[PDB]
């Protein structure tokens, strides 16, 4: 809460296609509103590290806060969790934000 | 459509660490083309998208020496601001630039855009007459004052109003099948049990300037979806049985009549 | 195109 020289960032966790078991896609972690722009983001598939993450479209908007896409080809089924998690200075530990499937 | 090149150049202390990273992205409205990271190895300018293949040896060669100096120039006013501020080495800081411009669906030049930031707030700006500058502290102030005297200005007005626009008028034709093209949106709209909140997406779209309306409103800013197109989602609470009453609206390029759902 | 190396610092010190 140094709301002056920090922004905390807001994680946004989705998928290209409404998703259906078995059928390919692609699952994306939106990294946005924060400040510095240091920031560590991890894909989580069943709670382990998704290699190959591809990072992309760094940008910063009108209040100069910063964002950032992580994405990755991915094939939901019943029982794979997925998971973006963000170290960040703005907060003491990683947050790890689970994939709402069905929103 | 009216179009837009844009470029996003960040230097970051990180004392202790190493030398500030210094990052470049530029984009044509928003599809990422080019990129610059200091921390890469061999650190040069890398194309994003496929119609930047078509530039040949001596245009990656230029815009990477380009870099090189510019990587020096952040570094340098980066340890300048320090002073200006008295601030301590050891914290991080942070300074910003992002330039460009924009034309009509013509192609003739609409604006162009010149913005610096320290420590993620205002520090000075070119106005949109291309000639004077807005400076938003003390700082901004004194340098505002050397760069009236420098005719800075009028360096950074050539630019936008030549080059700027005689790339994007390039990039617009060479990756016309990526940026001229129109996806139009597919939508549906989720019930979610809560009062009850109801959801209208829209996915698989291009470019990204859209209109969600319900006929108050939870939204998220237009997202990209990983493949090069977007997608958003606008949400309403309604009361927990009558929720045909209520018609979800969207407004895309590709649809010359809008979509209609509930 | 990006924008050439920037001609001028910030000179921010003042007097
Ligand atoms: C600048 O910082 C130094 C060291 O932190 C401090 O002792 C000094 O008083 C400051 N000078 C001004 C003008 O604030």
């Amino acid at each position: 809460g140094s709301g002056g020289i920090q922004k905390t960032p807001q994680i946004q966790v989705y998928s290209r296609h409404p998703p259906e078991n078995g059928k390919p896609n692609i699952l994306n972690c939106y990294v946005t509103q924060f400040h510095p722009p240091h920031i560590e983001i991890q894909m989580l598939k069943n709670g382990k590290k998704i290699p190959k993450v591809e990072m992309s479209d760094m940008s910063f908007s009108k209040d100069w806060s910063f964002y950032i896409l992580a994405h990755t080809e991915f094939t939901p089924t019943e029982t794979d969790t997925y998971a973006c998690r963000v170290k960040h200075a703005s907060m003491a530990e990683p947050k790890t934000v689970y994939w709402d499937r069905d929103m | 459509g009216p179009h837009s090149m844009r470029y996003f150049e960040t230097a970051v202390s990180r004392p202790g660490l190493g030398e500030p990273r210094y990052i470049s992205v530029g984009y044509v409205d928003n599809k990422e083309f080019v990129r610059f990271d200091s921390d890469a190895e061999n650190p040069r300018y890398e194309p994003q998208a496929p119609w930047m293949e078509q530039e040949g040896p001596e245009y990656w060669e230029r815009i990477t020496q380009i870099a090189k100096g510019q990587e020096q120039w952040f570094r340098v006013n980066l340890r300048t601001l320090l002073g200006c501020y008295n601030q301590s080495a050891g914290g991080t800081h942070t300074l910003q630039w992002m330039y460009g411009c924009d034309v009509g669906s013509d192609g003739r030049l609409l604006r162009g855009y010149e913005q610096f930031a320290y420590d993620g707030s205002d520090y000075i700006a070119l106005n949109e007459d291309l000639k004077t500058w807005t400076a938003a502290d003390m700082a901004a102030q004194i340098t505002r004052r050397k760069w009236e005297q420098a005719g800075a200005a009028e360096y950074y007005r050539a630019y936008l109003e030549g080059e700027c626009v005689e790339w994007l008028h390039r990039y617009l034709k060479n990756g016309n099948a990526t940026l001229l093209r129109t996806d139009s949106p597919k939508a549906h709209v989720t019930h979610h049990p809560r009062e009850v909140t109801l959801r209208c997406w829209a996915l698989g779209f291009y470019p990204a300037d859209i209109t969600l309306t319900w006929q108050d409103m939870e939204l998220v800013e237009t997202r990209p979806a990983g493949d090069g197109t977007f997608q958003k989602w606008a949400s309403v609470v309604v009361p927990l049985g009558k929720e045909q009453n209520y018609t979800c609206r969207v407004y895309h390029e590709g649809l010359p009549e809008p979509l209609t759902l509930r | 195109h990006p924008g050439s190396v920037n001609e001028f610092d910030f000179g921010c010190g003042g007097s």
